[PDB]
């Protein structure tokens, strides 16, 4: 239900009930940021953030009724603009 | 004999090793029989300027371990090179008394680990572990196990062995202080899809010392004190305790004249007339070590002159004291 | 514990999960023996 949602992750694979995504955003998501499909249905929230600076990955804790195993490689996941941090926040 | 005379040194110990390669500002100095070459310190001052390269066993905390050493040695102060979790073994640098002044540097230094990751299922392509380990080298995002996202660097890593049936991988990693192997293991599991956690962990290098550099056990420490208490033979204590100067062997050196040592300790500045010898390649604001002619570490310092300036300057401050190590009145006051 | 080692030609540790290396060497535990501060066996250890 945000007015606009931004591309955030591309499906990599499930991991023990979570969705693992490769980031397709230049910015870092807030912990627990709602994560949506393109049509803006919420499917979970950001759990873990990991990976090197130039290839971040993140996990999605799936919401009620959402199964990690139901998605396929390259399926996109989205985030509100106001739930992103510039990477410079984490660097010296 | 290992003292620069007032007039091949590759076998000279510790901070005087290869001192003949230091550039010479002045060939002469008036010697003062204060202090001692590190290896020749009397037992009490040897221990009080001492460091133990300890192989921490699995189960006690680093704090527990350091308390045990203090009780054994009956020393005034102990501190260490960075907390190994209770189950983690290996290199824990225990600083005694005056050596405690070097704790902060030891804790901020890089570390090396050998780690076993336990994967939660077999991999189909066994080579995927090595690939994901390589993927997770560099400046990495880690949230510490109230906890903020941060970046820590894994400089290099190497997969040593992987048993896909036992679901166990053993790897080596060189990292920045504060990098969590526990979190790396989780992350490897996520990148691999099967999931994972850290099975066990050993620290194989902590900054200046590795597990190959006269690492000793708690049993060694207890036994060394026992032999001294019962037979008054110092040799076991001297074998297991290393001079704090051991931690400073990587530093570019400046040697201070005996008559200037006390002044450095108090006033926190080395001046040109106090300068004896100096290392090549010292640049402005480089962190260096100031040492006596007997190889004692006076202080870690900030160079206020480059090597080239040290040759051509007639006056001025050569270095400024960052942390004084030597006891202030070890060497005598000029006035 | 699972982490084992042997010594290479340089006197440095080679780590392994194996209990016997390809060369036939029986591998040692990478971790030191348990320590408790009431250890009674200094005299025995030192004379041995």
């Amino acid at each position: 239900p945000p007015d606009t949602v931004l591309e955030m992750g591309a499906f990599l694979h499930p991991c023990e009930g979570d969705i693992v995504c490769r980031s397709i955003n230049t910015k870092i998501p807030y912990f627990n940021a709602p994560i949506y499909l393109e049509n803006k249905t919420q499917v979970g929230k950001v759990d873990e953030i990991l990976g090197p600076l130039n290839e971040v990955f993140f996990t999605i804790k799936c919401g009620d009724g959402v199964q990690a195993t139901s998605f396929k490689e390259g399926d996109k996941f989205y985030i509100a603009a106001d739930k992103l941090l510039p990477i410079e926040r984490f660097l010296p | 004999d290992f003292v620069i005379k007032p007039e091949d040194t590759s076998e000279w110990p510790l901070l005087l090793k290869n001192f003949d390669k230091l550039l010479v500002r002045s060939g002469h100095y008036t010697p003062i029989p204060a202090g001692s070459s590190p290896l020749k310190r009397d037992l009490k001052s040897y221990i009080s300027s001492g460091v133990i390269n300890l192989d921490k066993p699995s189960n006690p905390s680093s704090h527990e371990v350091v308390a045990w050493i203090k009780r054994i040695l009956r020393c005034e102060k102990t501190g260490h090179s960075g907390t190994l979790d209770p189950k983690v073994t290996g290199c824990l640098i225990v600083c005694i008394d005056r050596a405690t002044r070097l704790v902060k540097s030891q804790q901020g230094a890089g570390k090396e680990y050998v780690c076993i990751v336990r994967l939660h299922d077999a991999l189909k392509d066994e080579k995927d572990l090595g690939r994901s380990l390589e993927n997770l080298t560099g400046a990495l995002f880690q949230r510490p196990p109230k906890r903020q996202l941060r970046v820590r660097t894994i400089y290099e890593s190497n997969l040593i062995e992987f048993d896909n049936k036992r679901n166990l991988g053993v790897f080596w990693a060189s990292c920045e202080a504060g990098t969590y192997m526990r979190t790396l293991c989780v992350h490897l599991g996520m990148l691999l899809g099967v999931g994972g956690h850290m099975q066990e962990l050993r620290r194989v290098r902590s900054g200046a010392l590795s597990e190959n550099d006269n690492m000793v056990t708690l049993h060694d420490v207890m036994d060394a004190q026992w032999v001294y208490d019962n037979t008054r033979d110092e040799s076991y204590l001297r074998s297991i305790i290393q001079p704090l100067e051991t931690l400073l062997v990587g530093y570019k050196r400046i040697v201070v004249k005996d008559s200037a040592v006390n002044a450095v300790c108090y006033g926190a500045k080395l001046m040109i007339p106090g300068l004896l010898r100096y290392e090549e390649g010292i640049e402005l604001y480089d962190e260096i070590v100031l040492i006596t002619t007997k190889g004692e570490a006076i202080a870690v310092a900030i160079a206020q002159m480059s090597t080239v300036d040290l040759a051509s300057c007639d006056h001025g401050v050569v270095a400024s004291v960052k942390r004084c190590i030597m006891e202030r009145d070890l060497y005598p006051r000029r006035w | 514990m699972h982490l084992m080692y042997t010594l290479g030609p340089d006197g440095k540790r080679i780590y392994t999960l194996k209990k016997v290396t390809e060369s036939g060497e029986i591998t040692k535990s990478a971790h030191p023996a348990r320590f408790s501060p009431d250890d009674k066996y200094s005299r025995q250890r030192v004379t041995l």
